[PDB]
């Protein structure tokens, strides 16, 4: 909407490229630490996203073993990073918080 | 973190309170008896001696 | 045929307070439990000493 | 508890003619609960 | 609109009268075109000796098979032709015969009940017929693991007493019970003061009392020549019975402690506790999300096909506990979780879950007394046990008293550090040893 | 029909594990005094005037 | 004096969108509500068999206003109940609770029926329940006989099973459940029934939350009777068998004649352990059969069809003898050998049985709910008994004539070595 919230994105694009998981062809949600909430969200993914997530992670563990990265052409662009897991994950948390609010009635 | 503060959890606290204060009596008395802590054992009447 | 079953008599092993099949067992439930748990308490006393 | 009615774990066997009356069906219904 | 409290006052009070000979006549009027009337009797296996056990069950087979005024099948014809239904049952303490019929058929229905009780044919040829029938019914019952394991619970828990006996009696007694044994049972136990003529439906209490004085005047007077059955107390025995049978696909377990009795106020609070634990089988919908931890865990981890809590009442005693059905490798886990919930309610019951158990009992009570038959049953039974009808307004009051402190005090009184009775049947190699079961009845942390 | 001593001990001390353990630790404390008191009294009554506790009065000065 | 109050009258309303509301205020301590829908298994086709079964198991799944967790815990906290009963014609969502908590359970009932989400994973976890639920039902040999009986009788619609076919378990999709509720849970197909609730509340609820259009108009997918037979050779100890012919659709006067004919022949026992002296079929079979058996008239009446006949249980060797003895006994009635005292006795049983079936709230609510869907009206019992009394003895005979001469349907299971085919009768 403005120029101030636009360099805010510029420093988030900066941190994104510095974090460097896009150099392994990975997306932000591929790097989330699996807890009980996350393991449930992954369980709920449709077959296409689950299989894609499996291969991207497998491709990255392969690269990490060789201490290599993908060509710059194949890095995950900050603009094209689909937060595919947070919708499922946010509903998992929402359900858990409901149980927790009932548990103290 | 704050899952455990609400109506039911303060009821559980008040249910197990009488028990925990007794296990503190077991431990405290057990600590006095094992180490022969003389500062406490003087006021109790019968054990006074040796 | 499972109604032909009857539990055998245990009077050779029952304690005195129980052999009366027409007297409640709850009248002696606290004295009988207390006697067996008194054995345990005095045992741990000696191990404690 | 689930139900199936129609008269208007090894379960149990039927042998005599007195315990067999009431078994012949007389339209099915299927019910489910919590 | 009307509230729940206001609706409980709107039930008509059961009108109660007593005849000159001892019989008690009780009715709850409604606006129904149908009704049920029946006779409830203080009779059952607990009154029988080992030598005539199973007699009253023999009588049940013969009650509808003929009478002096309507011999043979004449009794079936009369009720079937007026569209009525005729039934009976026998527990260890109570015996009942009742009819469902139109309200206009009440005077004939009362007449038939009177003719069944008083004037019974008992032809020696019908007996020999009903003898082979009962033996077949016994072979049938042997395949109901549920009915077996509860007869086993009674057998071990009340060993040495009349309550240990089954209602049906042993096969040996069936084969030698004579007509003299049966008439002796009837003449002793079927006396006016120990009976209740209960009715429920569209009918004025005046009418029911008139028919009682007409068709039940011939009963035996108040005195009975000094030979009254006085039920002695029945010793409860902490004990265990295991019938190992690995050829059966699923194991049945029943476990209980001694309960107070019929007219003890503790039963209310106990029923609230049993409702928290509740019941379950594999066809329920809730599964993981059920309130009861026992239910939720059993569905999630698949520890059983079904379980149910119970509070079986008798005079000055009872059986309080649970029963379940599971795979042979799940018995230990089921008993662990079961006992853990008993212990948890003894020591740390919370107010919220007790409100749920209270509401579950409220719902269970109203919806059970829905229809002419279950009201007439509650009339008849309640007068043999409480000596009066307890209105729903009173039951609600005895419930609202219950809070978390009440269930903890009441449960500890009957569950905590008490010797249970256990009964097992099926592939029960993994059934925990009795000492392990007995140690599950207390918590070292408490 | 007053409950015997064993029944009143159970109702008051043993039913709860905590109170059951409290009286073990207290039972140990008072048992220790009276046992070493009485036991030592036997060991020396047997060996009266045989060891230093008895002849301590001769060589005071 | 100890008398009951003025019994209020049932109130009834038809909204212009087709929805039906019926309420009664019995001032009872508990309240019962039901949403009856024309969505039974007849409305499945051969590309989505079993959808209405899985739908019947999915009432506790997640809706838009209530998580799966909240439905289960909300209802149980009040001690209430939520049930789903299904016929080949209707589904019935029933709710029970104390009258102070009707607000809560109505909200749950509406979310289940109006706002199910059918989430892909919840549906997936539920498919194994079909196998369990069907396995329990088929523990009764009657269940598979009746299912096979309808599959042999009809070409479509009523041929469909209440229980999901084995090949469909795991394959019922969330889309099929969505389409099924869209096509069948419409105002024109629904009835909202309530005991212990006032009529203005139900009407308000109905106008606000149960105005759903579209889907499928009351389709004329007429059940086409066909006749046939299905034979299941198994290792049961007894042979169960049913023999029927097309009879009469419910509501018509011919159906009342069939109901009366049922109680002439023998529907069920009225006395415990009795010989059933007034059961025409039982005595007919018992004459030439001195082994254990059972026999009962079978009557099933549907919106556009019906099946009538009898149902037999016998030793495998006595199968045909029991069948043929039962059939000849019906032939006797078709030949006009029927006394008038036997009809007045059957009308007594049927009248008495009907009133008994509506003593309780659950039986009363079911009759009102199914009356509303089948007939669009409520018919009090005094008028029902009038319609029964209007049955003449010739109507009963003609009903038995329609059975003898009509194309038959048979289902049997057991050791069928001595169980006749249709053409051998
Ligand atoms: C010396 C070190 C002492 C270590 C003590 C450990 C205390 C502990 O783990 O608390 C659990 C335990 C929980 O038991 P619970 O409340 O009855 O509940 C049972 C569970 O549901 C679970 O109950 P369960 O049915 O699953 O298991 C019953 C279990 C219950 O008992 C235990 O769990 C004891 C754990 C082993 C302690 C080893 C002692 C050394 O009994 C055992 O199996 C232990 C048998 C040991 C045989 C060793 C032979 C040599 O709590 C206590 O007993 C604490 C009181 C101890 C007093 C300390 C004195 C100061
Ligand atoms: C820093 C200083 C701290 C000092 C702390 C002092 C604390 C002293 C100990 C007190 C703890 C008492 C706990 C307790 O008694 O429970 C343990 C079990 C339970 O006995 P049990 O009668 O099964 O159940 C009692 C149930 N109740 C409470 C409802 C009546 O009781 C028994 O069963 C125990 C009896 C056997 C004891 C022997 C074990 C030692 C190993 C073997 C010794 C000989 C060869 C090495
Ligand atoms: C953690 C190990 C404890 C070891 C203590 C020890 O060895 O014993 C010394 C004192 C003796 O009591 P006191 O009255 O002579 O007092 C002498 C004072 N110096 O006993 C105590 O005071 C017990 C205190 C325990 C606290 C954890
Ligand atoms: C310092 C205190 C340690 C307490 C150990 C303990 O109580 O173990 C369990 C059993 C008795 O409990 P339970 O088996 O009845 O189970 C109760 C279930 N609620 O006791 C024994 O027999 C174990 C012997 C240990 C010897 C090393």
């Amino acid at each position: 909407v403005s120029a101030s919230s636009r360099w805010l994105e510029g420093i988030r694009k900066w941190y994104y490229n510095a974090a460097g998981f896009n150099k392994l062809g990975l997306m932000r949600d591929d790097t989330i630490h699996e807890n009980d909430d996350v393991k449930e969200a992954i369980r709920r993914l449709p077959e296409n996203l689950y299989n894609d997530r499996v291969f991207r992670i497998k491709r990255a563990l392969d690269l990490s073993m060789r201490q290599q990265i993908l060509p710059k052409e194949q890095w995950t662009k900050y603009e094209e990073d689909k937060s595919y897991l947070e919708p499922y994950l946010k509903e998992v948390i929402r359900e858990r918080k409901e149980r927790e609010e009932w548990a103290k009635k | 973190l704050t899952r455990f503060l609400g109506p039911r959890y303060r009821q559980l606290a008040r249910n197990w309170v009488p028990t925990a204060s007794l296990w503190g009596a077991v431990g405290a008395v057990g600590l006095v008896w094992a180490t022969d802590w003389r500062l406490i054992l003087d006021w109790v009447p019968y054990i006074n001696g040796k | 045929s499972h109604t032909d079953i009857k539990v055998p008599d245990f009077s050779d092993y029952r304690r005195p307070e129980v052999l009366d099949s027409t007297k409640s067992s709850k009248e002696s439930s606290e004295a009988r439990k207390g006697f067996s748990y008194l054995v345990t308490a005095t045992t741990t006393v000696g191990v404690a000493y | 508890r689930g139900v199936a009615g129609a008269l208007r774990d090894l379960k149990r066997s039927v042998l005599c003619r007195e315990s067999l009356r009431g078994q012949a069906a007389g339209p099915l219904v299927a019910s489910v609960s919590l | 609109t009307a509230t729940y409290a206001q609706a409980l006052q709107s039930v008509p009070e059961t009108q109660v009268s007593q005849l000159d000979n001892g019989l008690r006549v009780a009715s709850e009027q409604s606006s129904q075109p149908t009704c049920t009337v029946g006779v409830w009797i203080d009779a059952g296996s607990r009154y029988e000796s080992e030598k005539n056990n199973g007699a009253g069950y023999f009588v049940e087979h013969l009650a509808f098979k003929g009478t002096k005024n309507r011999p043979g099948n004449a009794l079936e014809k009369e009720v079937e032709s007026m569209g009525a239904h005729l039934n009976a049952y026998s527990t260890r303490e109570h015996t009942a015969y009742y009819i469902k019929a139109l309200s206009k058929d009440l005077p004939k229905a009362v007449e038939l009940l009177a003719d069944i009780v008083q004037n019974c044919s008992l032809e020696d040829s019908q007996i020999e017929k009903e003898r082979d029938v009962i033996l077949q019914e016994l072979q049938e019952n042997d395949t109901s693991m549920r009915d077996v394991v509860f007869n086993y619970l009674h057998a071990t828990a009340f060993q040495g007493t009349p309550l240990a006996q089954s209602v049906e009696g042993p096969s040996e007694n069936v084969r030698k019970l004579s007509r003299a044994d049966l008439t002796e049972y009837l003449s002793r136990h079927y006396k006016a003061p120990r009976m209740v003529l209960a009715a429920a439906g569209g009918l004025e209490h005046r009418q029911l009392l008139d028919l009682a004085q007409k068709h039940f005047s011939g009963l035996s007077g108040t005195y009975d020549e000094d030979a009254v059955p006085t039920l002695s107390p029945c010793r409860f025995t902490g004990s265990q019975i295991c019938h190992r049978e690995d050829g059966l696909p699923l194991a049945h377990v029943a476990i209980a402690v001694e309960g107070p009795g019929w007219a003890h106020p503790d039963n209310v609070a106990l029923q609230v506790a049993n409702a928290i634990i509740g019941h379950y089988d594999c066809t329920y919908g809730g599964g993981a999300h059920l309130s009861s931890p026992l239910a939720s865990i059993a569905a999630t981890n698949k520890l059983c096909q079904s379980f149910q809590t119970f509070n079986i009442c008798y005079a000055d005693t009872g059986l309080l506990g649970a029963h379940f059905v599971c795979d042979h490798m799940s018995i230990d886990d089921m008993m662990f979780v079961l006992q853990g919930q008993w212990m948890r309610l003894c020591t740390s019951a919370t107010e919220s879950e007790v409100l749920r158990g209270k509401n579950l009992l409220r719902n269970a009570l109203v919806s059970h007394l829905d229809g002419t038959t279950p009201v007439c049953e509650d009339i008849g039974r309640s007068l043999l046990t409480y000596g009066r009808r307890i209105p729903l307004a009173e039951w609600e009051s005895r419930i609202a008293e219950v809070d978390a402190r009440v269930v903890r005090e009441v449960c500890s009184k009957y569950f905590y550090d008490q010797c249970p009775a256990v009964a097992g049947f099926g592939p029960i190699e993994q059934l925990p040893d009795y000492n392990r079961i007995r140690s599950g009845m207390f918590w070292l942390r408490f | 029909v007053a409950p015997t001593l064993t029944a009143r001990l159970y109702s008051l001390l043993f039913r709860r594990t905590s109170t059951f353990a409290l009286t073990i630790v207290v039972g140990a404390l008072f048992f220790e005094r009276a046992f070493d008191q009485g036991a030592d009294a036997i060991y020396e009554h047997i060996n009266e005037g045989k060891l230093w506790k008895h002849i301590k009065h001769k060589y005071e000065n | 004096a100890g008398v009951p109050p003025h019994p209020q009258d049932l109130e009834f309303t038809r909204l212009p969108n087709g929805l039906v509301i019926a309420s009664l205020e019995n001032y009872a301590p508990a309240s019962r509500i039901g949403l009856f829908i024309k969505a039974g298994s007849r409305y499945e086709n051969s590309n989505n068999l079993g959808t209405s079964h899985l739908l019947r198991l999915a009432s506790s799944l997640t809706t838009k206003g209530a998580s799966s967790f909240k439905i289960t815990r909300g209802i149980e906290a009040v001690g209430g109940k939520l049930s789903v009963t299904s016929t080949r014609e209707n589904m019935a969502y029933t709710v029970e609770c104390l009258r102070d908590d009707v607000d809560i359970l109505m909200e749950f009932l509406l979310n289940v029926t109006t706002a199910p989400e059918f989430r892909r994973w919840e549906v997936a976890a539920l498919q194994p329940q079909l196998r369990i639920d069907k396995a329990v039902a088929l523990q009764n040999p009657q269940a598979h006989v009746i299912e096979n009986l309808h599959a042999a009788a009809y070409r479509n619609a009523l041929a469909n099973s209440l229980y999901c076919p084995d090949y469909r378990i795991g394959k019922v999709t969330p889309v099929e459940l969505h389409d099924y509720v869209q096509n069948h849970f419409t105002s024109a197909r629904m009835a909202l029934i309530g005991l212990g609730v006032s009529h203005p509340v139900l009407k308000q609820v109905a106008e606000q939350f149960l105005n759903i259009r579209g889907g499928l108009g009351l389709s004329g997918a007429k059940a086409k009777y066909h006749g046939g037979e299905i034979r299941e050779q198994n290792g049961d100890s007894l042979v169960h068998a049913a023999l029927v012919a097309e009879s009469a659709a419910i509501g018509s006067a011919e159906a009342n004649a069939f109901s009366v004919l049922q109680h002439v022949l023998g529907a069920g026992p009225h006395v415990k352990r009795g010989s059933n002296a007034t059961s025409s079929l039982y005595q007919a079979v018992a004459k030439g059969v001195h082994q254990p058996f059972d026999v009962s008239a079978f009557n099933a009446s549907y919106s556009d069809s019906g099946l009538f006949g009898f149902y037999t249980i016998s030793q495998a060797a006595s199968a045909g003898d029991v069948i043929k003895a039962a059939y000849n006994q019906v032939k006797t009635i078709a030949q006009g050998n029927l006394s008038n005292p036997d009809v007045q006795a059957a009308k007594n049983k049927l009248k008495a049985g009907y009133l008994m079936s509506v003593e309780s709230s659950e039986g009363f609510l079911d009759e009102v709910g199914s009356q509303a869907l089948a007939a669009g009206s409520y018919t009090p019992p005094s008028t029902v008994l009038q319609q029964i009394d209007a049955v003449a003895d010739a109507d009963v005979i003609n009903a038995a004539k329609k059975f003898v001469s009509g194309r038959k349907s048979m289902a049997a299971s057991g050791n069928l070595g001595h169980t006749p085919f249709i053409d051998e009768l």
